[PDB]
């Protein structure tokens, strides 16, 4: 997705494809493999993170009646922290997953233009 | 903790009889009261429930309008009327407690923690 | 309602697993306490009958651990583990849910 | 809802329909109080904390039988007709007036597989005349005894401020006995013996929420502004849902790429 | 401060009465006065950290 | 063992053989009886701590 | 306290093994590529990629 | 300063100055003192924190 000028707004059932140009037309086609393999990937890391956890917290903290004032603290300190590193791991997951899938994105993009280029030794050549 | 019992005898159908069931070793005020019929042979079978304050009374539909059921504090005791007898009650008459504090739960007709010995009733035909 | 009982008595020996049932024709389950009103009762030859069990589940203090109460919306088990000399009687399921109290029609058991 | 956790352990006429429950949810409300009588619990957060996980609570007798001397408390704020007092719990007040009060010694032995709840009260009243004419004259003393538990305590009476219509204050005290365990109270006066023992029933988990129930979710957790049902792993609603859910965070919305970095031509 | 109350406890250990031992901790250049009138389990010897 | 590491202070007989130790590793076992007479100990978990 | 904890490592240890578990991955694809484009680029026309 | 925190609630000499302060950061010493006439605050830390 770097060497291309901008992606396609007409292609609509796959993520990479195909335009035609030639001497019969004008026609758009969608890959099946490298699309299909991006998906899985990406609803895989989708699967592995949307998941409710397995530990069962309990009520530390009562709302109504207030809790004496240094273990209250206590508990109002520690929960803090831990919201403070959950906010941080959250944001640290969802920054590097978004850039590995938009290195993954890229990656396939590049698989298939490399197993292209392959596929036709000196038939055809890129433009840039 | 246990109930006592006095009335029971030989009554003819018809009549009027007075049954009484004095208590003792706990808070009488408190818990709900019932009385249940056990017929020689046959299977036991419930009477009447009085709550804690008595304006709740509950009753079997074969003795519906006719027994009525008191209770006294002051006293410790608690009385169930004999109104128009027949021939199948003919059975020993307990006064177990309900197993309820103050009349608690969204019942007021408990079950029974502990029970009297019973005096039995027979009519004569 | 009606409180409806197993079959008659069992000639069960010492120490076999006692099974008694009672079957209702409505739901004595409330969904506001979830206890389940029912209570289980024992009638020695002669002497008025104790309570075992109450609620369908929780057990006396003067009982042991061998009647067990099984409940639910409208089946009822008790299971006795074993039977001794001191546990033959006769019994009743009565429920409490609704008016009038209805008791069971009596398991008597046999050793 | 009107009653509260702590209540269906004492018993108040607002915890009479919920004081030998069952469940696997406890659910606990703003308005719910714990007390009809004013009082307090000592060490009151452990006790909500055991409570929330009883699973429910089974009732015991305790079979502590008073011969000679009055125990029908009563009183005009603990109300339904008339004047009453709780339910699990027993006022050992004097025989009819200004009389001594004997040194009672109960014990109650916990023969259970499972370690029972029990709690007791303490009563200082709103003068020393009132605990004179409750319970009699002299320095009362109540030892509470067990294998774990040996704290013991003297009733203080004084003025209070009016609270719920009374002046006096019972504090609410509690204890776990182990199985094969006994505990032993020995009150001389001012006492609020417990009538029925607290058995705990299994595993369950208290919430304290605000909003009505509904029985339409295979809900996870749940808090004051209702249930998180979601498979997400973060959420934003409230930062002490108790239960098995999305986790907290300090951001609005995160928002995870799931296609590709986009270019419009 | 506290009080000592007798009263009725189980046998644990084939006794009644119960010993409850308080504890604290002295900084160096200082001391500690203990005041009884009875019932007390006096400290024979004090005990020190040593690493 | 069946010594206590509270009991180490207070000198039950089963603590007497670790009744002033020196070590850099304590170990404690469920037999561990603290006491002898028997009684709790104010602020427990604060003193075993320290 | 500790069942917090216990959970935010669980979760650091499972993202650390993911994450390096990929990063193993794509370095080997990396090194791979990294050989194949180094024998591509000694082999100028005498010889040719194949797929 | 050589004033303590709980001071300001009480009024030793040394917190004289500070008795009803009103300050966004408020800063403790190690040579603040709470009280003159000896004494010690009851739940120390639930007070210092309010
Ligand atoms: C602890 O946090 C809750 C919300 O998370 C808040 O309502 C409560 O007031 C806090 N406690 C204290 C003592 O600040
Ligand atoms: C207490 O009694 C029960 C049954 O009577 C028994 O199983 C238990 O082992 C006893 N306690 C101890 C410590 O042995
Ligand atoms: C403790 O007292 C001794 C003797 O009076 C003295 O030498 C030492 O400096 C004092 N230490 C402290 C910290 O006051």
């Amino acid at each position: 997705a770097g060497f291309i000028e901008n992606g396609w707004e007409g292609l609509i059932d796959g993520w990479y494809g195909f335009r035609h140009q030639n001497a019969q037309g004008e026609g758009t086609a969608a890959d099946y493999k490298s699309t299909q393999s991006a998906i899985d990937q990406i609803t895989g890391k989708l699967n592995r993170l949307i998941e409710k956890t397995n530990q069962q917290f309990e009520l530390i903290d009562n709302e109504f009646t207030e809790v004496e004032k240094q273990i209250g603290n206590v508990i109002n300190w520690t929960r803090d922290s831990m919201t403070e590193v959950w906010s941080y791991n959250a944001e640290l997951l969802v920054a590097m997953e978004n850039q590995h899938t938009i290195d993954l994105a890229d990656s396939e993009m590049n698989k298939l233009y490399e197993r292209v280029r392959r596929q036709l030794r000196e038939n055809a050549e890129e433009d840039g | 903790v246990q109930l006592v019992e006095s009335g029971g005898g030989v009554v003819q159908p018809g009549r009027s009889l007075r049954l009484s069931c004095a208590a003792s070793g706990f808070s009488f005020s408190n818990y709900g009261l019932h009385w249940v019929r056990q017929a020689p042979g046959k299977g036991l079978d419930w009477v009447a429930v009085i709550s804690y304050d008595g304006t709740n009374k509950y009753y079997a539909d074969s003795v519906k309008g006719r027994f009525t059921i008191s209770r006294d504090n002051s006293k410790n005791t608690l009385h169930l009327q004999m109104n128009s007898l027949r021939a199948e009650d003919t059975a020993v008459y307990y006064c177990a407690k309900g197993r309820g504090p103050y009349c608690s739960s969204s019942i007021c007709y408990h079950g029974m923690d502990v029970w009297g010995q019973g005096t039995t009733v027979t009519v004569s035909s | 309602i009606v409180m409806t009982q197993s079959p008659d008595s069992l000639a069960v020996s010492l120490g076999e697993r006692a099974t008694i049932n009672c079957k209702s024709s409505q739901s004595v389950l409330s969904g506001s306490i979830n206890m389940n009103y029912l209570a289980w009762y024992q009638q020695k030859p002669g002497q008025p009958p104790k309570l075992l069990i109450y609620w369908a589940s929780t057990r006396e203090s003067g009982v042991p651990d061998r009647f067990t109460g099984s409940g639910s919306g409208t089946d009822f088990t008790l299971t006795v583990s074993s039977l001794q000399a001191e546990d033959v009687a006769v019994y009743y399921c009565q429920q409490y849910y609704s008016t009038p109290l209805t008791f069971g029609g009596g398991t008597k058991v046999e050793i | 809802g009107q009653c509260g956790l702590l209540g269906t352990i004492t018993g108040p006429p607002q915890c009479d329909q919920f004081l030998e429950f069952s469940a696997d949810l406890i659910i606990e409300r703003r308005e719910g109080s714990d007390v009809c009588y004013p009082g307090k619990f000592v060490n009151e957060e452990a006790l909500r904390q055991i409570l929330r996980e009883s699973g429910g609570i089974d009732k015991e007798t305790m079979g502590f039988t008073y011969s000679g001397i009055r125990t029908n408390g009563a009183t005009s704020a603990c109300r339904r007709s008339g004047s009453s007092f709780y339910a699990e719990m027993k006022w050992l007040l004097s025989n009819t007036d200004n009389a001594a009060f004997p040194q009672m010694t109960k014990s109650y032995k916990n023969t259970r597989r499972d370690p029972a709840l029990i709690v007791w009260g303490i009563h200082h009243s709103g003068s020393t005349t009132e605990q004179t004419k409750l319970y009699g004259s002299g320095s009362k003393l109540i030892t509470v005894g067990s294998s774990n538990y040996q704290q013991s305590f003297v009733p203080s009476p004084g003025a209070r401020p009016q609270v719920n219509g009374q002046s006096g204050r019972i504090d609410f005290h509690w204890l776990i006995l182990n199985p094969n365990d006994t505990v032993t109270f020995s009150f001389n006066g001012a006492f609020i013996a417990p009538d029925r023992a607290s058995f705990l029933r299994g595993k369950s988990m208290g919430i304290q929420s605000g909003v009505q129930v509904d029985a339409n979710c295979e809900g996870d957790c749940y808090h004051s502004g209702g249930t998180i049902i979601s498979n997400l792993p973060f959420q934003n609603i409230n930062s002490r849902a108790v239960g098995k859910c999305p986790r907290y965070v300090k951001q609005e919305s995160l928002m995870l790429a799931t296609g590709m970095k986009n270019v419009p031509e």
